[PDB]
RNA sequence: ACAGAUGUCCUCGAGAGGUA
């Protein structure tokens, strides 16, 4: 159901900006989302993070339950 | 366990309650006769409705040990599994039987088929037996032909019509006499005997029943009603009825997917200990309750759409989600190619009413009549979102990879199945695409609105038929924005048109000697109709029974020629059963209305067997019209007990009151409004469940194995009136500000 | 047996009758149960245990247990609290 | 033959009641349980004298939780079916397997190997009752039964009893 | 739930001895001399059927005087009787209490005495023997006309042969119980 | 390490991608991270019980 | 008439290497 269910994802704002990580559990509104470089798990909003492709491309925001896909 | 029931049971929960079932103590041998007077813990019961076949059709030709001597034994089993329940349910205001009888002409589609199938596994098994004493016999043993004669039971047989069903009927009108007259619990009782003559399949006559009891203006709101049935589809059709007092028994089949189904050969290892421990083991059956008040609150929380020009009615949303699911699956019209398994699509159909529900300007149904437009607009939507669906249906059942066959060579996940689809059923060419794609749509909504109609305001065609085998593909009803929909009463069929419309194969012997003498011959005018290899059989998905037939249909026609051309010579004694008939009521000795009765019919009063009586629920209760019996009953009598071999001691007509009953015709529509007065049962629901049924849980993922496990801990669940008061206290003040007080 | 009111144990509270009686107060103020004090603004069951017993405003009863099976009953009011 | 005995019963308060009127709580908890209760060891605690009378103890809270439990000593009427001796009923009940004799708050259950061979089920009559020369019971008459059951008190008791020998009838 | 303190090996004593027959042998709960619970050493009552109606009755009655007065303070023949017990029972002992019913109903329909000097006339004529309480509750409550017909209607009352004081005091059981 | 184990003769273990309707009693860690032959490429970040190997029998 | 699947934790005895 939730889109945001293991596709990357780049946290933006905050004191992770540009961090690349994959959301593993999402819950309510809070997204817990894993991190590349840093053995840690942070939780932040489904809205506030930007997606990616898993294989690369360009970044998009929350639009995607529109789209109801992926890239 | 049927997946519709593992359905129910992951996305609601808490409707499956646990049973309390009595067990009488045995001392010195001898077995203490269990009381029925006292309080029943399941809860105050007062109209209990059970649908005979369900009990006739299990305790016949079982899986376990088939009854050895006559008719006798299957009497016998039927009337302890009969006491077995009304012990059980312990009803305290009118209980109801009900036999399947005559049904309408789009119900005999898929019961003739399921019939010759049927008939067509006893007769290859009976072959395959046959070839078995062949070989045993070729090497040197001998078996008597008792033993080769007894043939199984000819479930087929049973049809309504047969002297069977007489036989049946004449046994429980004198096993109900006998319970009334022997258990001082049933003085209020009043008992009802629906027979195989009377129309109806068994459901639609307790549809029937619960609106001709809410026919009538006194009638008790807070009335409560169970409904013993076998079928997935009744748990189902008692919410239709708009009755917050309901709840449905039924048998445990969680435990009886795995129970004792050991070989009668290991019995007599172990010799008295393990037969001892088998027989105290099956002496028990688990059952389970279905109730739907609760289920009418999960309903409420998982049907709410925020944002709707209308007014959100909790009667009006079940009507919609009833509509819906009786579209996806029901036994009388073929399965939609897009809805086969009928679990997993109900999310799917739910969601596209939830989105598509801002669009429309109006419900979904409106006491039981179809929204066209709205309609039209549903399934558009469907077949819009059908694309993905049935991409996602191919690349599952290739995953899952990695006699006709005809849906293996449509090759549907290949582009442009439109086409390929009706190729397995007609021939290539373009225009009759076309002509069969409208004519199907045209049968397909004639059948969903005559269903509709059906099930919520009674039969309306009673000869209506779905000339067709295979539904209509996806993006169907295209173009139908102007059809409007009028459906024409008809007479319902005779007994004998019934059983013939059955179709029985030719191993089937309950017809009379003229009417075998007419379908045996070769030179038959309605040869054509049946079959005797029976080459329909067709996969189409699915395995082993669930494969449809291919036979042609019966012309309505021919075969009311071949049943008024072999009447005229048939027996005057045989030809007397072709009575429709009516239902009959029983009535204690020392009921309430039994003087009034008494007084009014079978009395000094002496009329010419036309004065009737209606009686309203102040007194007793049963409202309805009672007339004078047809059979021989007579005051000061006695009735000769049929079961013969049972030690059944007789009985006379002074302890018994016998009549014929006829509902009360229904004034207007029956509509789906609460009554005034009703009150509303003790609230058990939680904020949490009602968040746990809005989030979207895929089965609970088996997280903390929250599906499975402390079920006998969510007890039981009070019924019943609970508080004078019928409205909740809101704000207001008085009453309510002392709760408030009390509360915090 | 009860030894009347001939008794001769401590007329003190001992260390282990002090948690114990602190423990079980604690409990039944953390439970819904009535408090015989002025809260005042406490929201702690321990601590309203304490005040409790500050001026001896606690009904519960010592049974002091003798090696024989005797035992004598000392209430909680007239026991001195000086640890 | 009815027995009065000086019972007791334990019940664990809860201290959402450790009030000035816990007292009478256990009052009406008491009665509330006792009445009614069919307890196999005893029979029927039909009901309880000298309610203002009854006296508690000083109960013990437990070490699990602060839950305090309570010893009651209370005297009540009791009932027990007991075994060895004749006794008057009124027949509530009739049926094929016998008749529902109706002694007090029981129903004592006869066999058909109980019975002596002087009477036979039958129908004819608007009571139906077992007819047969000098014997007339019907569904409500009376009756002297002997009790020789085996009572099997399992949360709750029963009796069967006897018609064989004389005086066992209506006189 | 039990009135008497363990004694003579009652953990692992197996069957000690057969359930109660009509040869008496009491069982080992409802044996003679029971614990009182201020003290000790109470026989067992001599209460007969008569009896149990005008106890029950009198603590009906007292208990209805008693919760009237508290509210208060917080503010024929058979046809007579059944009516009287009904309107007592509707609101003093309140709850369900189904099986009350049932025995006050018997109680009042089988009642061999109907007055207090009379249950007091017999059971001081019944205190005159040693008997069992038991074998004069059954005697006072069911109405015998022969001795032979007491010896077997109520077991165990082999010790008295002469039954002559044995007649009489039947007939005085007869006419006292025909004088209600 | 992994390695597939042949009971009997055609009962032997194979190395794939399992999925929740095929296969039974699979573990709560994610799969995602897994490809066609069951192994997951190098240079992929991984944590927790995430699924390596892929395996059935 | 009717009726095709899931419930969460598995080792166990040993052996060896180490930490306070
Ligand atoms: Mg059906």
């Amino acid at each position: 159901r939730e889109v945001a269910l293991g596709k990357t994802v780049r946290i933006r704002s905050a004191g992770y900006k540009g961090q690349l990580g994959i959301v593993k559990d999402v819950n309510g509104d809070k997204a817990t989302v894993e991190l590349h470089s840093k053995n840690k798990h942070i939780t932040i909003d489904k809205h506030k993070l930007t997606y990616y492709n898993r294989e690369g491309g360009e970044g998009i925001t929350y639009d995607e339950l529109v789209n109801r896909r992926g890239r | 366990v049927p997946s519709f029931f593992r359905w129910l049971s992951r996305k609601y929960p808490k409707i499956i309650s646990p049973v309390l079932e009595e067990q009488p103590q045995i001392v010195d041998g001898v077995i203490l006769p269990l009381d029925y007077s006292a309080s029943n813990p399941n809860g105050e019961l007062d109209n209990l409705y059970l649908d005979m076949n369900g009990i006739v059709h299990p305790c016949s030709h079982p899986e376990n040990k088939p009854p050895p001597e006559t008719e006798d034994e299957m009497l016998l089993a039927v009337f302890e599994y009969t006491n077995r329940v009304l012990n059980m349910a312990r009803p305290r205001k009118v209980l109801v039987m009900a036999v399947d009888g005559v049904a309408p002409r789009a119900k005999m589609n898929q019961q003739r088929a399921r019939r010759f199938r049927s008939a067509r596994d006893a007769q290859i098994e009976n072959e395959a037996r046959e070839e078995i004493m062949r070989q045993r016999e070729e090497v040197g043993e001998i078996i008597d032909d008792a033993v080769r004669n007894k043939k199984t039971w000819d479930s087929n047989a049973i049809t309504p019509g047969t002297p069977f069903m007489d036989k049946l009927a004449a046994a429980l009108r004198y096993w109900t006499a006998f319970k009334l007259a022997t258990d001082p619990g049933w003085k209020n009782l009043q008992v009802i005997i629906s027979d195989a003559t009377v129309p109806g399949e068994g459901e639609h006559k307790i549809m029937n029943f619960i609106r001709s009891q809410r026919a009538d203006p006194e009638y008790n709101p807070n009335t409560t009603h169970c409904i013993y049935g076998l079928d997935a589809d009744l748990i189902f059709l008692g919410l239709a009825t708009h009755e917050p007092h309901f709840k449905i028994l039924r048998e445990d089949v969680f435990a009886q997917d795995n129970r004792k189904r050991n070989n009668l050969k290991d019995t007599i290892n172990m010799t008295e200990e393990e037969k001892q421990f088998l027989q105290k083991q099956n002496s028990e059956q688990p059952f389970l309750w279905l109730h739907i008040n609760v289920l009418r609150e999960y309903l409420s929380a998982e049907l709410w759409v925020p944002g709707l020009p209308f007014t959100f009615d909790l009667e009006r949303a079940i009507d919609d989600w009833v509509f819906m699911c009786f579209f996806c699956g029901n036994d009388f019209l073929p399965h939609l190619p897009c809805l086969d398994v009928r679990e997993n699509s109900i999310d799917i159909l739910l969601d596209i009413w939830k989105v598509v529900l801002p669009k429309l300007k109006t419900y979904m149904t409106c006491d039981g009549v179809l929204n066209l437009p709205s309609v039209e607009t549903l399934l558009q939507h469907l077949g819009s979102r059908e694309g993905d669906i049935f991409k996602t249906r191919h690349i599952q059942e290739a995953r899952k990879k990695e006699v006709f066959d005809t849906d293996e060579f449509v090759k549907l996940f290949e582009p442009g199945y439109h086409e390929r689809y009706y190729t397995a059923k007609f021939h290539v060419t373009p225009q009759d695409i076309e002509q069969l794609r409208k004519d199907m749509v045209k049968c397909y909504i004639e059948g969903v609105a005559w269903v509709l109609m059906y099930y919520y305001q009674g039969c309306a065609s009673w000869n209506w038929f779905y000339p067709y085998h295979y539904a209509p593909l996806a993006t169907d009803f295209h173009g139908f924005s102007h059809l409007e929909i009028k459906f024409e009463e008809g007479t319902p069929f005779l007994p004998y048109e019934q059983l013939m419309s059955v179709l029985p194969a030719a191993s089937g012997h309950a017809l009379p000697k003229i009417f075998r003498s007419l379908m045996s011959e070769p030179d038959s005018e309605i040869i054509d109709f049946y079959p005797e290899e029976f080459p329909i059989d067709m996969n189409g998905k699915k395995m082993s029974w669930q494969g449809i037939a291919l036979l042609p249909f019966i012309d309505q026609d021919r075969l009311l020629t071949a049943v008024r051309a072999q009447y005229p010579l048939l027996s005057d004694a045989e030809r007397a059963r072709n009575i429709r008939g009516e239902p009959v009521l029983l009535i204690s000795n020392k009921n309430a209305n039994y003087e009034r009765f008494s007084k009014k019919l079978y009395s000094k009063e002496n009329n010419n067997n036309n004065v009737v009586v209606k009686f309203q629920h102040f007194k007793s209760g049963l409202s309805g019209i009672v007339s004078k019996d047809v059979e021989g009953f007579e005051l000061n009598g006695k009735i000769v007990c049929p079961i013969q071999g049972g030690s059944l001691p007789n009985l006379s007509t002074t302890l018994i009151l016998k009549m014929s009953y006829r509902l009360i015709p229904l004034p207007s529509r029956n509509k789906s409004i609460i009554l005034n007065g009703f009150i509303p049962s003790e609230p058990v629901l939680t904020a949490y469940d009602l968040d746990s049924i809005m989030y979207k849980y895929n089965n609970q993922n088996y997280s903390r194995r929250w599906n499975f496990g402390n079920d006998l801990k969510q007890n039981i669940v009070p019924v019943g009136p609970k508080g004078i008061t019928q409205y909740k206290p809101r704000t207001g003040g008085y009453r309510a500000f002392f709760y408030f007080a009390e509360l915090s | 047996a009860i030894p009347k009111d001939q008794r001769a144990t401590t007329p003190y509270m001992t260390k282990y009758e002090r948690a114990r009686i602190l423990g079980t107060r604690a409990l039944q103020i953390s439970m819904n149960a009535p408090v015989f004090v002025d809260l005042e603004g406490e929201t702690d069951p321990l601590r309203i245990a304490m005040k409790e017993l500050a001026e001896k405003k606690i009904p519960l009863v010592i049974r002091r247990y003798l090696p024989d099976g005797s035992f004598e009953d000392w209430s909680v009011e007239e026991l001195i609290v000086d640890l | 033959m009815f027995f009065i005995k000086d019972l007791s019963l334990n019940i664990t308060l809860h201290p959402s009641f450790f009030g000035p009127r816990m007292k009478q709580y256990l009052k009406t908890k008491l009665l509330e349980e006792v009445e009614g209760s069919c307890t196999g060891k005893f029979g029927y605690i039909l009901c309880v004298l000298d309610y203002d009378n009854i006296d508690i103890q000083r109960g013990r809270i437990l070490p699990t939780d602060g839950s305090a439990e309570f010893n009651v000593k209370y005297r009540a009427v009791v009932f027990k079916p007991f075994k060895g001796e004749v006794v008057d009923g009124t027949v509530v009940s009739c049926s094929q397997h016998g008749f529902e004799v109706q002694v007090g708050p029981m129903k004592v259950f006869v066999t058909k190997h109980l019975m002596p061979q002087d009477l036979t089920f039958n129908a004819g009559s608007n009571p139906p009752s077992y007819q047969s020369s000098e014997d007339v019971i019907t569904i409500k008459s009376r009756i002297r039964v002997k009790i020789e059951g085996c009572i099997s008190q399992v949360s709750s008791i029963h009796a069967i009893g006897s018609i064989k020998e004389d005086y066992l009838g209506a006189i | 739930s039990t009135s008497t303190f363990q004694t003579r090996r009652r953990r692992l004593k197996k069957v000690e001895e057969e359930e109660n027959a009509a040869t008496l042998q009491l069982g080992q709960e409802f044996q003679l001399k029971q614990i009182n619970h201020q003290g000790e050493e109470e026989e067992l009552i001599a209460l007969n059927l008569s009896e149990a109606r005008l106890v029950i009755k009198e603590a009906l009655v007292e208990r209805r005087r008693a919760f009237k007065r508290s509210q208060k303070k917080h503010k024929e023949t058979r046809e007579k009787e059944l009516e009287s017990i009904d309107v007592l029972l509707e609101q003093t002992t309140g709850g369900n209490n189904k099986d009350l019913k049932n025995t006050m109903q018997y109680l009042t329909n089988f009642s061999r005495f109907r007055d207090q000097e009379t249950v007091g006339a017999v059971i001081q004529l019944l205190k005159s023997t040693g008997l069992h309480p038991f074998e004069v509750a059954q005697l006072g409550s069911l109405a015998c006309d022969t001795a032979d017909e007491a010896k077997t209607l109520i077991p165990s009352l082999n010790n008295k042969i002469s039954d002559d004081e044995l007649e009489r005091i039947l007939k005085e059981l007869s006419n006292l119980e025909t004088l209600y | 390490m992994d390695q597939e184990k042949k009971y009997g003769m055609s009962i032997t273990e194979t190395f794939e991608k399992p999925q929740r309707t095929n296969t039974l009693r699979m573990k709560h860690g994610t799969y995602d991270k897994l490809d066609d032959d069951g192994l997951i490429a190098p240079g992929v970040r991984v944590s927790g019980e995430d699924v390596i190997i892929g395996k059935t029998t």
